[PDB]
RNA sequence: AGGUUUUACAGCGCCCUCCCGCCCCGACUUCGCCGCUUGCUCUCCGGGGCCGCGG
RNA sequence: GCGACAGGGGUGGACUGUCCUCAGUCCGCUGCGCCGCGCCGCCCAGGGCGGGGGACCCACGUUCGGGCGCCCGAGGUCCGCGGCGACGCCGGCCUCCCACCCGACCCGUCUUGAAACACGGACCAAGGAGUCCAACGCGCGCGCGAGUCA
RNA sequence: CUCGCCGAUCAAGCAGUUUUAUCCGGUAAAGCCAAUGACUAGAGGCACCUAUUCUCAAACUUUAAAUGGGUAAGAGGCCCGGCUCGCUGGCGCUGGAGCCGGGCGUGGAAUGCGACGCGCCUAGUGGGCCAUUUUUGGUAAGCAGAACUGGUGCUGCGGGAUGAACCGAACGCCGGGUUAAGGCGCCCGAUGCCGACGCUCAUCAGACCCCAUAAAAGGUGUUGGUUGAUAUAGACAGCCCGAAUCAACUAGCCCUGAAAAUGGAUGGCGCUGGAGCGUCGGGCCCAUACCCGGCCGUCGACGGCAGCUGCAAGCCUCGACGAGUAGGAGGGCCGCCGCGGUGGCGCCGAAGCCCAGGGCGCGGGCCCGGGUGGAGCCGCCG
RNA sequence: GCUUACGGCCAUACCACCCUGGAAAUGCCCGAUCUCAUCUGAACUCGGAAGUAAAGCAGGGUCGGGCCUGGUUAGUACUUGGAUGGGAGACCGCCUGGGAAUACCAGGUGCUGUAAGCUA
């Protein structure tokens, strides 16, 4: 026999979309083939996110996307996004953006085509871009889920500031001993 | 290998010796089995990567 | 019905199992603990430069 | 030591590693019997470690040769003063053998202290070799080898080859 | 089942050496400890103040913080099979400064003029150390030191 | 201890030698007294078993 | 060539000893390293290396490239062949019966340990045990998105 | 999931391992003529006192290992300039720390490796047992309790006759070759070698890890060895004779010591120029282990594809790998009943049932044929 | 080289006895009005300068004790790892690495930083 740990020979990453959807596994189908003979690394990062949940796949509001767009060098290129870009209320001004994504909610769809910007698909970006040139591939907060703010070391430990899982946020709710 | 046969007959016809230079590489082969192996001595048998009995690796000395 | 006591005979086959990991070193370590007198001025040599 | 086959005679010589405070040691000759040149290096390592202070990581082996027999045909009496442990203590001994060379003398004395005091080969130490002349050998054994004319038959001679015929009308003759 | 105090099996750890009794010498209180530095721990029982712990006694970290009489440590302690980073309080006259670290800063200071040295002269010196090579061949001359003949001694009771 | 005392009616050692006085056999796998090996050992160089799946 | 030392003379002096203006101690060749030269030594052209004054070997001969073949060449083919072919004289090897060689203790369960002199089981058929509701957590699919769910 | 995938085009970082460098300790040993405590004997100086002496410590130690523990081996570095502060203060640099800019790869020990990187959810378990070494209580225990590591529990295989743990070695289905531990009189594969040397006779011989018992004490059984004493100025033995002899001790094999109950156990037969003991040589025998090749599957790829295929949820290429209870996960063109779609079958014979019939799949199972039966049944996507 | 002040390492510096030394300095020494001080001007504090080496101090001496260093003890004791090694057992031998301690023997005995002054 042979002196080897079978513990993490299978490595755990998603390589197929678990979703049944029609319109985007069609979009797998294409940007297999770009990372396959393209030779960019933009496609095969955009590979990986058509595979990736929706947990992982977290919305990008406009206001998010504008202040990415307003950084020194991104002039005339376009903000990719897998997922959907939705609207920022609290904001006012859309300076032309050119964003490619998924899904774009209606609002969002509005006041990006009412600025003259242009939303995309990823069908047609890999035809006007096939290489990823002159893209700025962006992603939305996927630590910001409610979620992430019960993930810590305990409630119970000096240092936590960890959300405790409670019925109802009030006064005779986990306050007495040890919260004081 | 005709260096080395100099520089011995010249030693002996004067009296003195030679000593040849220590080997610089060794071959190490594994010949026991991978069932009760002690954690500080299978540590050593993975970096040499002799991981399964009978195999062989060169080893710079 | 006595029973074993104490033992810590396969703990050390468990514990490198999945490697003893050394604390990871960050870069800019914390300020927790410096002495206050001298955290109060460092906060003013920022606020000035 | 697994005394294997027969035991060839090395000389091997060795030394301290020279240094700034002892440049150029002192050099050490010695007489090792051992089946091959690996061992003979092992038994060097062995008796000069206990005769003076040095080991094998604080010295080095200059020269590890054969020493061939200068007469393999001719009737030598061997004498060997060897020291082995036995179960109880440690005894001095000497014994006299009688062979064409010094290498298979000593094997002889590895076979008879094995075979007549059940020593292993860890416990014996030879520790002088010397041709010994017919006059001065001590014990009977060899002294009746020291006639000349000698004369003696080989009585009743064994059969061997008892399984090349197997079965057999002839019951073997043993007066030859 | 054996007691959980502070000090047990601390009976030679914390004591002090043979004829080495009595006050402190002044050294150990005139030395600089600033903040990044690699300081060894080793209590001493005359100062019962800010003692470390005897898990800590023979350990070595790195100083984070500075006081009056003592200095913050990083001490890397194994607890079961986690290895913590241990930030104590220990007082400057359990702990002096490490040279683990200083045979590598002198190898640095010599590597600096060793490449600088061989940029003006054009040579390819290497700066990089190396495990002790097999010894070369070489003559042993045996004109004044003839090989002595060694041999087993009889035994003697 | 051969010949009647040391070579004699056999031989066995050890020294100075006459250049190693001089030639011939090289661990004998090259004529079966004893070791280590290629410095890539050479052979349509022999014989036996096993199976050639795929495309 | 020069450095580490070995042995004595002349001058001054400090000290020591119950031999006392007598004794003694002390202060002011050989070894290694380093180079340079000469000579000699390494199947002998030094068979350690590089250059100069009869046959075997040269991926040297005037720069490459192009057609036809062979094959110790990207894992086999025969452009070799024989006897039988009427339900019988051929074929099935898994299943049926039987024989032999090797192996082979009875399952379930509790247990550190079960073939156990530990328990349940004579046999066969049918039935027979992780469910549904409320609520919670995380992961995933979907819809819309600072909204969402009627 | 975040990356590296492209190897030191790159920064790297990591390690049940060494090397270099620097610290930690008070165990083994040693010591007590050194301290504390215990302890024997004389000797000198007028019970003490001094210098010696014998013997010890786990809760004593001057000294002090081996093994071992921590840290340091670079760009998060090194060096230089400027600035900030309410802290510090003879000394706008007096310290200190922060901030900003610039200069400088010969990544500045060996070996190995994609990072066992960052999280989330989480079952089972919380009676363990055994061995080498260390070690406590006990006369001892197949006893009780600890330490390091391995094994086992969860594990089959070759060897030890037999076997939980011993030795060798860990397991997809096979052909060939070769080994480990252990073996080669016959059972029983292999010495059916003209194997080498010596020891040994047993009226209970002996026959090899764990291991299945044997001691003190003895022998003029026999074979070696050590140290001495006598002897042609003639010993020893014998009632003069003329060449060796005697004593102590030691170590091998054998023997005495050695007595239990159903008949019995080197495994059995049996073996004595051996089939015994000791030291060794050559050859040979086979494990699911090693090597070469075929096949299945899993895993990985810094992967290949928009005459034949392209059901891309498909096909093709390459390399490594395969034990497993408790438990977890995936796949199922495995199976049963019912529903919405869909595609059928049936009195020229449905379901069910039976079979020494023909076959498929690793398997769950399935298809076909024959017989029986007499009215319903099934495939695929959900 | 020496004498002082403050030190660093803390016996190579300590301990017993003996000998020698005062240029500066140091020490002893001479007084109790003031400051202070105790049973007591011994000490402590204060004022002072007749004497100059008895002691402190410094430098030497001792087949000195101690301490320090080296040799040796010893590759001994012990120990890492290994074996289907020996042995009834206790325990021992060997292979692979590391490797002490007393006794005994020999040498040595303070080094040095900052500041001030003197050439006994
Ligand atoms: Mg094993
Ligand atoms: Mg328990
Ligand atoms: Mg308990
Ligand atoms: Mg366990
Ligand atoms: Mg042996
Ligand atoms: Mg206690
Ligand atoms: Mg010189
Ligand atoms: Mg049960
Ligand atoms: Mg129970
Ligand atoms: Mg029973
Ligand atoms: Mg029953
Ligand atoms: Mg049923
Ligand atoms: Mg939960
Ligand atoms: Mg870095
Ligand atoms: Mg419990
Ligand atoms: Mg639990
Ligand atoms: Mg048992
Ligand atoms: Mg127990
Ligand atoms: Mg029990
Ligand atoms: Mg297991
Ligand atoms: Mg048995
Ligand atoms: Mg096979
Ligand atoms: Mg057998
Ligand atoms: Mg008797
Ligand atoms: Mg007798
Ligand atoms: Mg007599
Ligand atoms: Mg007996
Ligand atoms: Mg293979
Ligand atoms: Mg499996
Ligand atoms: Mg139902
Ligand atoms: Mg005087
Ligand atoms: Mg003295
Ligand atoms: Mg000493």
């Amino acid at each position: 026999g042979v002196d080897i740990r079978h513990n993490k020979d299978r490595k755990v990453h998603r390589k197929e979309p678990k979703s049944q959807d029609i319109y985007l596994r069609l979009l797998v189908k294409l940007y297999r083939f770009l990372s396959r003979r393209s030779d960019a690394p933009f496609n095969k990062v955009i590979l990986r996110r058509l595979f990736m949940s929706k947990t992982n796949r977290p919305p990008l509001a406009l206001s998010r996307l504008i202040r990415k767009m307003k950084l020194p060098g991104r002039e005339n290129l376009t903000a990719v996004v897998v997922g959907t870009i939705t609207d920022d209320v609290r904001i006012q001004n859309i300076p032309k953006l050119k964003v490619c994504a998924l899904k774009v909610t209606d609002r969002a769809r509005s006041r990006i085509l009412k600025a003259g910007g242009q939303i995309m698909t990823f069908d047609q970006l890999a035809l006007t871009s096939p290489r990823g040139r002159g893209t700025v591939l962006l992603s939305g907060p996927r630590k910001g889920r409610q979620v992430y703010r019960h993930f810590g070391k305990a409630p119970g430990t000096p240092h936590s500031h960890t959300k405790p899982y409670v019925r109802s946020k009030g006064r005779k709710f986990e306050r007495a001993r040890g919260r004081r | 290998y005709r260096r080395e046969i100099r520089m011995s007959r010249m030693a002996r016809k004067a009296g003195n010796y030679y000593v040849p230079a220590e080997p610089k590489l060794a071959f190490v082969i594994r010949i026991r089995g991978i069932n009760g192996v002690s954690p500080k001595v299978r540590k050593v048998l993975q970096l040499l990567r002799l991981r399964q009995i009978f195999n062989g690796v060169f080893v710079k000395l | 019905a006595k029973s074993k006591n104490h033992t810590t005979h396969n703990q050390s086959r468990k514990w490198h199992r999945n490697g003893i990991k050394k604390p990871r070193s960050q870069r800019y370590e914390s300020l927790k603990g410096v002495d206050p007198k001298f955290l109060r001025n460092m906060r003013f040599a920022k606020k000035h430069n | 030591m697994k005394a294997s086959g027969t035991l060839r005679e090395y000389k091997v010589v060795g030394r301290l590693l020279p240094s700034v405070k002892n440049p150029a040691p002192p050099l050490y000759r010695m007489r090792i019997f051992a089946p091959n040149h690996v061992v003979a290096k092992s038994r060097f390592w062995y008796f000069v470690s206990q005769l003076r202070k040095m080991k094998k990581a604080s010295g080095e082996i200059v020269y590890c040769g054969l020493v061939f027999e200068k007469s393999p045909l001719k009737v030598k009496n061997f004498g060997i003063w060897l020291r082995y442990d036995s179960r109880s203590g440690t005894h001095n001994m000497y014994r006299e053998y009688r062979d064409l060379t010094t290498s298979g003398a000593v094997t002889q004395c590895y076979r008879d202290m094995g075979a007549r005091h059940r020593a292993r080969a860890h416990a014996i130490q030879i520790m002088k070799v010397q041709v010994i002349a017919a006059n001065k050998c001590r014990r009977p054994a060899i002294k009746q080898f020291h006639d000349s004319k000698i004369k003696f038959p080989l009585p009743h001679r064994v059969l061997r080859r008892q399984h090349k015929p197997r079965f057999t009308t002839k019951r073997p003759n043993t007066f030859f | 089942t054996n007691t959980r105090g502070k000090r047990r099996g601390t009976r030679y750890m914390f004591a002090r050496p043979f004829r080495k009794h009595g006050p402190i010498p002044l050294s150990t209180y005139m030395r600089i400890y600033k903040k990044g530095d690699i300081v060894d721990i080793k209590g001493t029982g005359t100062i019962q103040k800010g003692m470390p712990h005897k898990c800590y006694h023979g350990k070595t970290g790195r100083v984070y913080n500075v006081t009056q009489h003592a200095v913050g440590i990083i001490v890397n302690k194994q607890v079961k099979g986690k290895i913590l980073a241990k930030r104590i309080n220990v007082r400057i006259e359990h702990i002096k400064h490490s040279k683990s670290r200083d045979s590598f800063l002198q190898r640095v200071k010599e590597n600096e003029k060793k490449k600088v040295e061989a940029k003006k002269e054009g040579t390819w010196i290497e700066l990089k150390r190396q495990p002790a090579a097999p010894r070369p061949a070489h003559f042993v001359s045996t004109k004044n030191n003839k090989p002595q003949l060694l041999e087993p001694i009889p035994y003697e009771f």
